[PDB]
This record gives structure tokens, C-alpha cells and sequence, in this order.
């Protein structure tokens, strides 16, 4: 969760991606916008003789 | 015969000719970098393109 610069309109609560997954949220206690980025992942290759 | 338009150009950082530069500029790649490396995608800015 990171601080974001998305200009949320006051009636808007969530942000959505192309695949309709949530990309940004509004914190309920403090009205601020948080970007959601998935944690670091990748492939692992083994190079051996 | 004049082959300066197809022989490599040493002034360019990559040794490509004039015609090869035109062929590379005319084809619009979506993303030819392949060097995103997950560090570019940490920041969610609208300049990030797909
Ligand atoms: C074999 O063929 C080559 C290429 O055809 C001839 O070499 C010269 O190449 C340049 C282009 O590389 C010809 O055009 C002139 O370019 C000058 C600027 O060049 C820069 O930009 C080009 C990309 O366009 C780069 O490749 C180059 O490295 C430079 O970074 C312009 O300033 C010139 O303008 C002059 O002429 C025009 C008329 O065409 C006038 O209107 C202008 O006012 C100005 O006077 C020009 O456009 C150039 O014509 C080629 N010839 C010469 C003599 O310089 C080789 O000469 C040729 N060799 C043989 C044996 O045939
Ligand atoms: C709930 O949290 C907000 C944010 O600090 C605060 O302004 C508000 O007073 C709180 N309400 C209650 C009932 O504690």
C-alpha cells in the first residue's frame, strides 16, 4: 500500500484495473487514497552443467 | 556505386545504417525495452503503458 496521486471524486470509493481488480482504495478512518501493488515475484532458472 | 546508405554509420551509438534506422523508427514497438525489472512498475503513474 502506497500513497497515491489518483484524483478520486468524493462519491468514489474504489479504483479498478483493466481486469476489474482493485487498483486503489480509500481508507475508511482517514479519507486518503492508497495504491495497491502486488508483492515482488518472478521466475527462477537453474543454470548447471 | 554508392553504398553509404546501407553501410554502417559510426556516428550512431549502435552500428546501424540510415535505412536500418528508418526501418527501426517506422515499426512502432509496444515495448522493446524488456528491462522493466519490476522496479518501473512499483510506481503507479499514468505514464505506465499496459
Ligand atoms: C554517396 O551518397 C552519399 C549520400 O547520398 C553522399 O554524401 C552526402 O550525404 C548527405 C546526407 O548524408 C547528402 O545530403 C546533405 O546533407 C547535409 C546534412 O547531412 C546531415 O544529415 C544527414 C541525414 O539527412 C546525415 O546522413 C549526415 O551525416 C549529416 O548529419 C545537408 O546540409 C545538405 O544540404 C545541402 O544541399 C541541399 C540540396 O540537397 C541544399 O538545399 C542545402 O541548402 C545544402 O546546401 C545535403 O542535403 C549530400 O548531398 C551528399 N553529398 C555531398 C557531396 O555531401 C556522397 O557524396 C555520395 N558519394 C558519391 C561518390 O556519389
Ligand atoms: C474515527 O476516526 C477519525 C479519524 O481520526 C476521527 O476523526 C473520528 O473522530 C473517529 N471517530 C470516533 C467515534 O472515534
Amino acid at each position: 500500500l502506497t500513497e497515491s496521486n489518483k484524483k478520486f471524486l468524493p462519491f468514489q470509493q474504489f479504483g479498478r484495473d483493466i481486469a476489474d481488480t482493485t487498483d486503489a482504495v480509500r481508507d475508511p478512518q482517514t479519507l486518503e487514497i492508497l495504491d495497491i501493488t502486488p508483492c515482488s515475484f518472478g521466475g527462477v532458472s537453474v543454470i548447471t552443467p | 556505386f554508392n553504398f553509404s546508405q546501407i553501410l554502417p554509420d559510426p556516428s550512431k551509438p549502435s552500428k546501424r545504417s540510415f535505412i536500418e534506422d528508418l526501418l527501426f523508427n517506422k515499426v512502432t514497438l509496444a515495448d522493446a525495452g524488456f528491462i522493466k525489472q519490476y522496479g518501473d512498475c512499483l510506481g503507479d503513474i499514468a505514464a505506465r503503458d499496459l
